[PDB]
C-alpha cells in the first residue's frame, strides 16, 4: 500500500597562462660574470659624472657678507668687515684676503631704534661674474619652518579674492589664525604670520662702481621668482575699507590702505618668494638679478636700508652674490657622494673577486645542496 | 539527561509546559558548518579583525583625535579608511561563510519519507486492527530538516539516514537491516542492525497509525558504541506496560546508509546536535594562519618604535619651547608657556599625529588581498581539478594559505582517503601453486628505491599483464559458456590458472583448481538479485566486500553461483547447473575469524566441511596426518609474499565427514542452537569440534585499492620532510595491510606494538596504564637511547629531521586512551611516534583523531594537516592547522568542515606542495618588504623634525601622503605576493626537499624582519639626507637661480627617491620577473612622476602649484636621483650577491641548476604522481 506507493515515487577551470600561473618570465639568477660587470660599469661612471660635476663645482665662485653686525660694528668711516662675517670664493684666486669694508649711516628720523640707518658694504671682486648675476640675501637662525607659522595665510586672499572675515580665519588645515582681524574689525590684507614678517631691508637696484661711477652694474627685482607663479597670485579684489595692513607692516602704511597704495602682490615677486617658507633653518632668497651685462672684476658698493630686525633671536641676514651652477649654488656634495659611490662600487667589486678567485664554489651542483651534503 | 518520546499518546501532564507545548525541546534536524551564524556575524568578525593590533592603534588614534581635536583635526575622512577596510573584510568573510552556507542547504533539502496524519505531539499485541483506518495516512516526501523528534521515518534502499533513530521493521521478514558505516568509521563490512521484537510485524503506514508506544532514552552522548533504551508499549488484550530494551544493534545513526535493504521504519530519537557524529564534530572554528599571529609580534615592534620617536619628539620639543632668543618671540607671536612637561604632553600627541604612517593603515588589507588571490589560484588551478568527480580544488577558508607551506605532520583517514573502497580478487595459491599477476605503485616505488628504472619496467609489465589478461579471457570463453561471464570486471589476470585449469600441470592440480574455485563459489554468504537494467545480469549483494570479490572470481573463472533455493545453492559449473545442499552454516563472526559451511556430497552421503578464515586461524585447526607437508610451508611462503605486498590474505581447508560423525555433530549442534541461556558458547564448543580437523586447500589475497597515486604522494611528501601518521576507525590487520601497499611499513621493519594484551599483561605489570606505560617507557629505552622526560622533549622541538630506525607504532584505541590519559605518559608517547618514521593509530574515535592531532600540535609547536573523508575526520580536520577533505560523488561533512577540498588524496602533493611552498614564501618575502617600503617614507618626516625644532610641520604635500600607500608603492608588494614563484611547480614537484625550508621556518623570523626594518631606517636617512646635503649649503639647487625651498619641494626629492628605491628593492627580492608584475612596478614610478605632474598643473594645489616644472625641471633633482638610488640599494644587493655567492641556499642552487638545463626534460604540467604520466627522458 504506503509501501508501493513510495516505492513507485562543467567545473574544469580556465586554462591560460594567467590562471595556471605560467606568465612569460626571466629568472634572472645572479652569477659573478654577470654582477661584476654591473659593479664596474657603475663605479666607472659614477666616477666619470663626480669627476665632472667636482670640475664644475670649482668654477663657482661667490661672495657672502653677513651685515647683521652693521648698526653697532660698523662706523660712520669706511673700515673692514671682520674676518667672521665675509667668505669669498673665486678659483681663478684662492688667496684672496682683501677684506671688504663697510660703513653705518644712522638715521635719527627714524625711531625705530633696533634696526635703522644704512648698511655700506664694499667689496673687490677679482674675477667676472658671468651674465646671470644672483644677489640672494640669507637668514640665519629665522624659523620658517614651525607648525603654526608655515600655515598661516589665506589661499583666499592669495588668489584675489575679497575672502570673508570668516572665510580667513575659520578654514579648514590653512587659515591666519592668530593675525585675520585687527582690533578695529578691519581684515588683515596678507593675513597670517608669513605675511606679516616679510624681510624687510631695501636692497639697492644697483651696484655702484666705486672706481668708475659712469658704469654702474644694475640689478632688478624682476625675474627674481618664477613666472607661473603669476598664475596663483592675483591682485586683490578688497575695497581699502575692508582691509588694513599686517601689523608689522604699519611703518610701510602708517595710514592704512587707502585708494592707491593697497599692494599688488601678483607684480611683487619679493613677497611671492617670502611666501614660499624655507624648509630649514638657513633661508635664501633671491632679491636682485641682473640677466644682462657680466660683473666685471673691480670694487662695488651696495647700500641696504636696515629695516628687519634679527639680533633679538641672535640671528644673521646676509647678502650672497652668485652667477650659480645648473645644480644651483657651490656645493661639492654631489660630486664628492658620486666619486665616493663610484668606489665604492669598484672596491665591492674588487672584495669580491677576491673571495672569488680564492673561495670560489661551482655554480650549478647538486653536490652543494643541503641534503645532499647531510 | 533522559528524554521521553512518545509516539500515538498525549505527553503526560507533567511534560507539557502549561500551554500545550512540552518543556523540552528538541533541536532542529538542521547542520551547521559556517563560521558565524547570522546574528552573531558582526560583533564575531569585528572582534576577529580587532585581534589585529594594528586595527586597534588605528581605531585608538581616531577615536582619541575626534574627542580632543588638538593638532591637525579633520575628523570625518580620517575615520574612512579604517571603516572601509574592515567592511571589505567582513564582505569578503561572508562571501566566503555564504558558500558554507550554500552546502548546508543542499544537506539540509534532502529528501526523506516522514509518515503523516498522525501528530507528533513532541515538537510543535501493539497494533490495534479495531482502530479504524485512516486513508490520509501515508509516508510523505519531506525534507531532512523537517524530521522532528518522534517522527516515524521510512528509509530506501541506498538512503542516507537523515537523524539517529530507532529501528521498528525492515522490509525483510525477522527486521534485519545492513548499514554502511564507513562515514562513521573506517569499517568496510555492511553492519547488521536488528528492529525491535514487537514492531517487526509493523509494515505499512496504517500499521504504525493504528501503534502506540513510548520510548525512555538515555540523552546524547558520542560514544558511537553504546546506547541505552527501553520502549515500552501497553498490551492491547491485556491493559499492563511491557518494556523491551533497546541496544546499539537497533539504532541507526546520521552518518550511516542503508544498504542491500528495500526500506527501513523507525522512530526517530535525535536530531541536529543531538546526533552522535554531530555531537563528535565540533564548530567549525575560525583559523589564523601563523604568520598573522606573528605579524601580531612584528606590529608591536613597529609600535615601540613609533613609541619611541614620538617621546624624542615630545621632550626635544619641550627643550626647546623653553629656550630663548627665538625667532618665535618676535615673529611667531610666541610665549613661554608654563609647565613645560604638559607643552611636551601635547608634543607627543601633535608627533603621533606625524608618525602616524609608521604603521600602515593598508598592511592588513593588503595581506587579505594576497590571501584571497592565493586561494583563487588554487581554485583556478586545472591539476588539481577532479574530471570524473567533476571537482575542482575548492578552498573553503580564503586565509591559510601559507599555512600549507609549513606543514610537518599529515594526519590521515585509512578508509576513503587513502583507499578508494574497492576489493580485487588478486591472487591465490591452490596446492601449493600460486596464481595472479599484479604490479602495483608500491611495487614500482620499492623497485625504484632498488635502482631500477621503473618507468620501463613498470609500463612493459603492465602491457603483459594486460595481454596475459585478454588471453586468460579468451581461453575462458573457449572453455566453456557461462551465462554470468563478464569479462569487463575481471580481475583476477593468471593467464596460468584458466591454461591450467584444462591439462597444464596434471589432473590433481586440474581438479584442485575445479574444486577450490567451486569451494569459493559454496562457501559464502553472498546473496543473488536480478539487476535491474539486465535482467539475466546479477548483481552479487554481499555483506562484505571481499566474500563479493571471491564469488565475483569464482563466477568469472567458470563456477557461477546463481540464485538460491529453498535448499543449498545453484552452481553453475562451465555452464551447466546444479544445486547443491547446504547442511549447516556456521557464521562469520569478530570473535570467530573464521566461516564455515556443510554440503551434501550424494552416494549414502557425505558432508563437506568448507572453512574459510584467516591465514593463522585456519594453520591452527589443520591435520597432522593429511597435509602435504610441503603445501603447508609453499602455502605459508605465498601468504607470506603476499601479506608483503598488501594484500589481505584467507585461507580454505575442506574436511570430508562421514555420514555417521555428521548425524552425531548435527544434533550435537541441534541441541546446542535450540539451547537458552547464551546459545552463543553452545554453538562455540560444537564448532570447534567440528572444526578442529581440517585439510588445507588453498589460500586467496585481496587488494583493498588505494587510491591513484598514493604511495608516490606518500613518497613525495616524505622527501619534503612531512611525516605521516594514519589514524583509522578501522580494525588494526586491515591498516596494516594499508601500511604495506602505501610504503610506509617495509619488511625488515619493527613493528611496535602497544598491545595492552592480558597474556603479556601477565608479564609487563597488573593491569592497564600501568602497561601501557611499561611498554612506552621499555621501546624508549630499548630501541632508542631517551626516556620520557621534560628535557627530552625539549631536546626533540629541536629537530625536525625525518627519523631513522626502521620503527613502525601500532596502537588500538583502547591502549591509546590509557597513552593520552596523563601528562608523563602523554609525553613518552609523543617521544617513541616522534622517532618511528612510520605510526598506525588503529580502531580511533573522532575524538582520538582530534586528541592525537592536539598532543602533536601543542607539545612540539608545529604545523599539523588533516585529510579525511567522513564524520571521524571532522573532529580531527577541526582542530589542525589545515583540514582537508576529500571530495566524493555524494555531499560528505568532512568536504564541508574544512579548509580545503580535493578529489583525490594525489593531489594533496601537488596543491600541498606547490602551493604551500609558494604561499609561505610569497608571504615571508611580502611582510617585512611591506614594512620596509612604508618605513622610508614615514622615517623621513621625522628627519625633517630635526630641522624644524621637531614642532610638527609635514615635509610631504598631503596627497603624497596618502598615495604612497595607496598607489605609489601598493602594487609591486602585492604581486610579490600574489604572482612570485621562485621555481616553478615541475622543479617544486621533482625537488621536494625545497619544501623543507617552510618546516624549519627559515623563511620567516622576527630576526628577518628586524634586518628589513634596519634597511629600510638606513635607507630612509639616505632619501632624507641626500636632498637635504644638495640643499643644505646655500639653498640654491636650480639653474635659473630661482627657489626651490618650500618644503613640499624637498619631500618631491625625498619621496621620489623613497618610490624608486622601494621598487626596485622589491623587484630585487623577487624570483621571477614576469610581464606582468614587471609592468606594474614600472607603473608605480611612473606614476609618482605622472601624478606630481596633474597635482601641480593644476592651481588647486596651493604651494605645490608647479612642483613638477620646477623640480623635474632641475639638473639637481636627477644628480641627487641617481646618486641617491645607488646608495639605497647598494648594500642590500651587495649583501646578496656575496650571499649567493658563497653562502647560497638551496633554491639558489636549484636555479643556478635550472639555468644549466637540468631540468629541461620535464614537460610544463608535470604531475609526478600522476598514473597516465608521460614517460621522462632521464
Ligand atoms: C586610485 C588609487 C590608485 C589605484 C591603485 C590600486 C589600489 C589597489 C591596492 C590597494 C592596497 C591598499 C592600499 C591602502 C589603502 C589606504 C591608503 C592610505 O595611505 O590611506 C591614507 C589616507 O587615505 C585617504 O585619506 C583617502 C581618502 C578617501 C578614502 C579612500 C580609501 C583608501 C583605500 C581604502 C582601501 C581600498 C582597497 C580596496 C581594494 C579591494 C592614510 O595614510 P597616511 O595619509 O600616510 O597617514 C596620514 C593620515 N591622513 C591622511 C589622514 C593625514
Ligand atoms: C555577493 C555574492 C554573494 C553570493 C550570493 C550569490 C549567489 C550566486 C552568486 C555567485 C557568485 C560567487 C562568486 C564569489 C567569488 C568566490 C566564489 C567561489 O566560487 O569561491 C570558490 C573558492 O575560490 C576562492 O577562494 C575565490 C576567492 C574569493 C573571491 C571573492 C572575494 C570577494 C571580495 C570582496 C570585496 C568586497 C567588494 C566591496 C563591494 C561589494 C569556491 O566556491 P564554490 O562553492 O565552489 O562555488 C562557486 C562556483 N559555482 C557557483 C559554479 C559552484
Ligand atoms: C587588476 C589590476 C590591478 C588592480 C589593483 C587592485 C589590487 C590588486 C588586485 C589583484 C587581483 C588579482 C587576483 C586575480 C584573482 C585570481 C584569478 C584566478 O586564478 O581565477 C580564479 C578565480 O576564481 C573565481 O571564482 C573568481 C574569483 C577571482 C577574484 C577573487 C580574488 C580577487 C583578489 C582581490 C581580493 C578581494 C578583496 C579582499 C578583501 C579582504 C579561478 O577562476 P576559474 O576556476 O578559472 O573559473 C571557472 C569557474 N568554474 C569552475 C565554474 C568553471
Ligand atoms: C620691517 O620689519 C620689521 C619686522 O617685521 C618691523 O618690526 C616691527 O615693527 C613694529 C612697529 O610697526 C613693532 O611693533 C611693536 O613695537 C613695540 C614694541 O613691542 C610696541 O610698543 C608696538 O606697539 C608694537 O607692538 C614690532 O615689534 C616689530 N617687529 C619686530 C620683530 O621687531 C619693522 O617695523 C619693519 N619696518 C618697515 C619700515 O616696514
Ligand atoms: C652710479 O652711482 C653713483 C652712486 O649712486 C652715482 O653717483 C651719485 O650721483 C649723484 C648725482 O650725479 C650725486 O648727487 C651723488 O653724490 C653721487 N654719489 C656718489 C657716491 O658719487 C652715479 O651718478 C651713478 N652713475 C651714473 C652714470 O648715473
Ligand atoms: C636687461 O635688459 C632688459 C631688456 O631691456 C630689461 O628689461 C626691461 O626692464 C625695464 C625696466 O627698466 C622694463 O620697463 C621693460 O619692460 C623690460 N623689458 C623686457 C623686454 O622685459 C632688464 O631690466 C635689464 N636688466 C637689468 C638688470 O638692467
Ligand atoms: C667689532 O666686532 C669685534 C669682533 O667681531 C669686536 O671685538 C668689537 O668690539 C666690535 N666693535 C664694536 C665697535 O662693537
Ligand atoms: C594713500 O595712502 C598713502 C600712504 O603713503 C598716501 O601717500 C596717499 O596720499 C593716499 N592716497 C591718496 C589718494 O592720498
Ligand atoms: F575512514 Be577511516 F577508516 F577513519
Ligand atoms: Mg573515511
Amino acid at each position: 500500500s504506503e509501501f508501493e506507493e513510495d516505492e513507485v515515487k562543467n567545473r574544469r577551470p580556465k586554462e591560460d597562462a594567467f590562471t595556471q600561473q605560467r606568465l612569460a618570465a626571466i629568472n634572472p639568477v645572479l652569477t659573478p660574470r654577470t654582477v661584476l660587470p654591473l659593479y664596474l660599469l657603475i663605479a666607472v661612471v659614477f666616477v666619470i659624472v663626480g669627476g665632472c660635476i667636482l670640475a664644475q663645482n670649482s668654477k663657482v665662485d661667490e661672495v657672502t657678507i653677513y651685515y647683521q653686525d652693521c648698526m653697532t660694528n660698523a662706523t660712520s668711516s669706511w673700515s673692514d668687515i671682520p674676518s667672521e662675517h665675509w667668505q669669498f670664493v673665486f678659483h681663478k684666486y684662492k688667496t684672496y684676503n682683501t677684506a671688504p669694508q663697510w660703513r653705518f649711516v644712522d638715521d635719527e628720523s627714524d625711531d625705530f631704534t633696533k634696526q635703522r640707518g644704512t648698511c655700506q658694504i664694499r667689496f673687490t671682486t677679482p674675477s667676472d661674474m658671468k651674465n646671470n648675476v644672483y644677489l640672494n640675501y640669507v637668514l640665519e637662525k629665522f624659523a620658517a619652518n614651525h607648525r603654526r607659522y608655515v600655515l598661516s595665510f589665506s589661499e583666499d586672499q592669495i588668489r584675489g579674492e575679497d575672502a570673508s572675515y570668516e572665510t580667513v580665519h575659520d578654514a579648514t588645515g590653512i587659515n591666519c589664525k592668530p593675525l585675520s582681524k585687527n582690533a578695529d574689525g578691519k581684515i588683515y590684507y596678507p593675513c597670517g604670520l608669513i605675511a606679516n614678517s616679510m624681510f624687510n631691508d631695501t636692497f639697492p637696484l644697483q651696484l655702484t662702481n666705486v672706481g668708475d661711477t659712469s658704469n654702474n652694474y644694475s640689478l632688478t627685482n624682476k625675474g627674481i621668482n618664477w613666472e607661473s607663479d603669476k598664475k596663483r597670485y592675483k591682485k586683490t579684489k578688497y575695497n581699502y575699507t575692508q582691509i588694513a595692513p599686517p601689523p608689522y607692516w604699519e611703518k610701510m602704511y602708517p595710514d592704512g590702505y587707502n585708494e592707491t597704495n593697497i599692494p599688488d602682490i601678483q607684480d611683487w615677486e619679493e613677497f611671492q618668494n617670502w611666501m614660499r617658507p624655507g624648509a630649514f633653518d638657513k633661508i635664501t632668497k633671491l632679491i636682485r638679478i641682473n640677466k644682462n651685462d657680466t660683473l666685471p672684476a673691480g670694487e662695488y658698493q651696495l647700500d641696504i636700508g636696515l629695516h628687519w630686525p634679527v639680533l633679538e633671536f641672535n640671528g644673521k641676514k646676509g647678502i650672497y652674490l652668485t652667477h650659480g651652477s645648473h645644480l644651483g649654488g657651490r656645493n661639492p656634495f654631489l660630486g664628492i657622494v658620486y666619486l665616493i659611490g663610484g668606489c665604492i662600487c669598484a672596491a665591492m667589486a674588487l672584495i669580491l673577486l677576491t673571495f672569488w678567485l680564492f673561495g670560489g664554489r661551482k655554480i650549478a651542483d647538486a653536490s652543494s645542496l643541503s641534503w645532499n651534503m647531510k | 539527561e533522559l528524554r521521553t518520546v512518545y509516539y500515538n499518546m498525549p505527553l503526560p501532564k507533567d511534560m507539557i509546559d502549561e500551554e500545550g507545548n512540552p518543556i523540552m525541546q528538541y533541536p532542529r534536524n538542521k547542520i551547521r558548518t559556517t563560521k558565524y551564524t547570522p546574528l552573531t556575524f558582526l560583533p564575531k568578525n569585528i572582534l576577529f579583525q580587532f585581534h589585529n593590533f594594528a586595527n586597534v592603534y588605528f581605531l585608538v588614534l581616531i577615536i582619541l583625535g575626534a574627542f580632543q581635536i588638538f593638532g591637525v583635526t579633520n575628523p570625518g575622512l580620517s575615520a574612512v579608511p579604517l571603516v572601509v577596510i574592515v567592511i571589505i573584510t567582513a564582505i569578503k568573510d561572508a562571501i566566503e561563510d555564504s558558500r558554507r552556507t550554500v552546502l548546508d542547504l543542499e544537506v539540509n533539502n534532502t529528501k526523506t519519507h516522514i509518515l503523516e496524519g498522525v501528530e507528533n505531539e513532541n515538537v510543535s499485541n501493539i497494533v490495534d486492527r479495531s482502530l479504524p483506518p485512516r486513508t490520509d495516512c501515508k509516508f510523505a516526501k519531506n525534507y531532512w530538516k523537517g524530521v522532528k523528534v518522534g517522527d516515524i521515518v521510512r528509509i530506501h534502499n541506498n538512503d542516507e539516514i537523515p537523524a539517529d533513530i530507532i529501528l521498528l521493521s525492515t522490509s525483510d521478514t525477522d527486521g534485519a537491516c545492513y548499514v554502511e558505516t564507513k562515514n562513521l568509521d573506517g569499517e568496510t563490512n555492511l553492519k547488521v542492525r536488528q528492529s525491535l521484537k514487537c514492531t517487526n510485524t509493523i509494515r505499512t503506514s496504517k500499521d504504525i497509525a493504528r501503534t502506540k508506544f513510548w520510548i525512555e532514552s538515555e540523552g546524547p552522548h558520542s560514544n558511537l558504541y553504546t546506547y541505552q533504551g527501553n520502549m515500552k508499549w501497553r498490551n492491547l488484550a491485556d491493559g499492563e506496560i511491557r518494556n523491551e530494551p533497546i541496544t546499539i544493534n537497533n539504532v541507526l545513526l546520521r552518518g550511516c546508509t542503508l544498504r542491500n535493504t528495500k526500506w527501513a521504519m523507525g522512530v526517530v530519537m535525535f536530531t541536529g546536535g543531538d546526533t552522535k557524529i554531530m555531537l563528535n564534530s565540533g564548530i567549525t572554528p575560525t583559523k589564523k594562519s601563523r604568520i598573522s599571529r606573528e605579524l601580531n609580534f612584528s606590529v608591536v615592534i613597529n609600535f615601540v618604535l613609533l613609541f619611541i620617536l614620538c617621546f624624542v619628539s615630545g621632550i626635544a620639543n619641550g627643550v626647546y619651547y623653553d629656550k630663548k632668543g627665538r625667532s618665535r618671540f618676535s615673529y611667531e607671536f610666541g610665549t613661554i608657556a608654563g609647565s613645560a612637561a604638559t607643552n611636551g604632553f601635547v608634543s607627543f600627541w601633535v608627533a603621533v599625529i606625524l608618525y602616524q604612517s609608521l604603521v600602515p593603515i593598508s598592511l592588513y588589507i593588503s595581506v587579505e588581498i594576497i590571501k584571497t588571490a592565493q586561494a583563487a589560484f588554487i581554485y583556478g588551478d586545472v591539476l588539481l581539478y577532479n574530471a570524473k568527480l567533476d571537482y575542482p580544488c575548492t578552498p573553503k577558508s580564503w586565509n591559510i594559505s601559507d599555512d600549507l607551506g609549513q606543514v610537518e605532520y599529515i594526519f590521515s583517514d585509512k578508509t576513503g582517503t587513502l583507499t578508494q573502497n574497492v576489493m580485487e580478487f588478486k591472487k591465490c595459491t591452490i596446492n601449493g601453486v600460486s596464481y595472479g599477476r599484479a604490479y602495483t605503485e608500491a611495487l614500482a616505488g620499492l623497485r625504484k628505491r632498488q635502482g631500477i628504472d621503473v618507468e620501463t619496467e613498470g609500463r612493459r609489465e603492465k602491457a603483459e599483464i594486460a595481454k596475459d589478461r585478454d588471453t586468460m579471457i579468451d581461453e575462458l570463453r573457449a572453455l566453456s559458456g557461462n551465462s554470468q561471464f563478464y569479462p569487463e570486471e575481471v580481475t583476477f589476470v593468471s593467464k596460468e590458472f584458466v591454461r591450467d585449469l584444462k591439462g597444464a600441470s596434471g589432473e590433481v592440480q586440474q581438479r584442485c583448481c575445479e574444486h577450490f574455485m567451486l569451494a569459493l563459489a559454496l562457501c559464502h554468504s553472498v546473496l543473488v538479485e536480478a539487476n535491474p537494467d539486465n535482467p539475466k545480469k546479477l548483481d552479487l549483494k554481499a555483506q562484505s566486500p571481499d566474500e563479493a570479490a571471491l564469488v565475483a572470481t569464482a563466477r568469472d573463472v567458470g563456477f557461477s553461483f546463481v540464485g538460491k533455493t529453498k535448499k543449498g545453492l545453484i552452481i553453475e559449473m562451465q555452464g551447466i547447473q546444479k544445486e547443491f545442499e547446504i547442511l549447516n552454516i556456521l557464521e562469520f563472526n569478530s570473535s570467530r575469524k573464521r566461516m564455515s559451511c556443510i554440503v551434501k556430497i550424494p552416494g549414502e552421503p557425505r558432508a563437506l566441511l568448507i572453512c574459510k578464515g584467516a591465514d593463522s586461524i585456519i594453520y591452527s585447526r589443520l591435520s597432522r596426518q593429511s597435509n602435504s607437508e610441503a603445501i603447508l610451508e609453499k602455502t605459508a611462503l605465498h601468504l607470506e609474499q603476499y601479506a608483503t605486498e598488501g594484500l589481505r590474505t584467507l585461507c580454505i581447508a575442506q574436511r570430508e565427514l562421514s555420514w555417521s560423525e555428521y548425524e552425531k555433530w548435527n544434533e550435537k549442534y541441534d541441541i546446542a542452537a535450540a539451547s537458552l541461556a547464551n546459545r552463543e558458547d553452545e554453538l562455540e564448543v560444537v564448532a570447534d569440534s567440528i572444526e578442529r580437523e581440517l585439510i588445507l586447500l588453498g589460500g586467496t589475497a585481496i587488494e583493498d585499492r588505494l587510491q591513484d597515486g598514493v604511495p608516490d604522494c606518500i613518497e613525495l611528501l616524505a622527501e619534503a620532510g612531512i611525516k605521516l601518521w594514519v589514524l583509522t576507525g578501522d580494525k588494526v590487520e586491515t591498516a596494516i595491510n594499508i601500511g604495506f601497499s602505501c610504503n610506509l611499513l617495509n619488511n625488515e621493519m619493527e613493528l611496535l606494538v602497544i598491545k595492552t594484551t592480558g597474556d603479556d599483561v601477565k608479564e609487563f605489570g597488573s593491569e592497564p596504564s600501568e602497561i601501557v606505560d611499561a611498554l612506552l617507557s621499555k621501546y624508549l629505552k630499548e630501541y632508542f637511547n631517551l626516556t620520557g622526560s621534560e628535557e627530552e622533549i625539549f631536546e626533540a622541538k629541536k629537530d625536525h629531521e625525518f627519523p631513522k630506525g626502521n620503527y613502525a607504532i601500532v596502537i588500538d584505541g583502547d591502549a591509546l586512551k590509557l597513552a593520552l590519559y596523563g601528562e608523563d605518559i602523554r609525553r613518552k608517547f609523543l617521544l617513541l611516534c616522534k622517532n618511528c618514521r612510520a605510526v598506525l593509530c588503529c580502531r580511533v574515535s573522532p575524538s582520538q583523531k582530534a586528541a592525537v592531532v592536539k598532543l602533536v600540535k601543542d607539545s612540539l609547536d608545529v604545523m599539523t594537516l588533516a585529510i579525511g573523508d567522513g564524520s571521524n575526520d571532522v573532529a580531527m580536520i577541526q582542530s589542525a592547522d589545515v583540514g582537508i577533505g576529500i571530495a566524493g560523488e555524494e555531499g560528505r561533512q568532512a568536504v564541508m568542515c574544512s579548509d580545503y577540498a580535493i578529489g583525490q588524496f594525489r593531489y594533496l602533493a601537488r596543491l600541498v606542495l606547490v602551493h604551500g611552498r609558494w604561499s609561505y614564501k610569497r608571504l615571508a618575502e611580502m611582510i617585512p618588504e611591506f614594512f620596509y617600503k612604508n618605513m622610508i617614507f614615514a622615517l623621513a618626516l621625522f628627519w625633517y623634525g630635526i630641522y624644524n625644532d621637531f614642532d610638527g610641520s609635514y615635509l610631504y604635500e598631503y596627497t603624497y601622503m596618502m598615495f604612497y600607500n595607496l598607489a605609489f608603492t601598493s602594487l609591486p608588494v602585492i604581486f610579490l605576493g600574489i604572482l612570485d614563484q621562485d621555481v616553478n611547480d615541475t622543479i617544486s614537484l621533482v625537488v621536494p626537499q625545497l619544501y623543507r625550508v617552510g618546516i624549519l621556518r627559515k623563511e620567516w623570523n622576527q630576526r628577518k624582519f628586524l634586518w628589513y626594518m634596519l634597511d629600510g631606517l638606513y635607507q630612509s636617512i639616505i632619501c632624507f639626507f641626500f636632498p637635504y646635503l644638495v640643499y643644505h649649503k646655500n639653498m640654491i639647487v636650480t639653474s635659473n637661480g630661482l627657489g626651490l625651498d618650500h618644503r613640499y619641494f624637498v619631500g618631491v626629492y625625498v619621496t621620489t627617491i623613497a618610490v624608486i628605491s622601494c621598487n626596485t628593492y622589491v623587484l630585487l627580492h623577487q624570483y621571477r620577473w614576469d610581464w606582468f608584475s614587471g609592468l606594474f612596478i614600472a607603473l608605480s614610478c611612473l606614476v609618482v612622476f605622472a601624478w606630481t605632474g596633474i597635482w601641480s598643473s593644476a592651481i588647486a594645489s596651493r604651494e605645490f602649484f608647479k612642483a613638477a616644472a620646477r623640480i623635474y625641471g632641475a639638473p639637481s633633482f636627477w644628480a641627487v636621483f641617481f646618486v641617491a638610488v645607488l646608495f639605497c640599494l647598494l648594500p642590500r644587493f651587495t649583501y646578496d650577491s656575496f650571499q649567493k655567492f658563497f653562502y647560497p641556499t638551496d633554491v639558489e642552487i636549484v636555479r643556478e641548476m635550472w639555468q644549466h638545463g637540468h631540468f629541461d626534460h620535464y614537460p610544463p604540467g608535470y604531475d609526478p604522481t600522476d598514473p597516465n604520466r608521460p614517460k621522462v627522458t632521464k
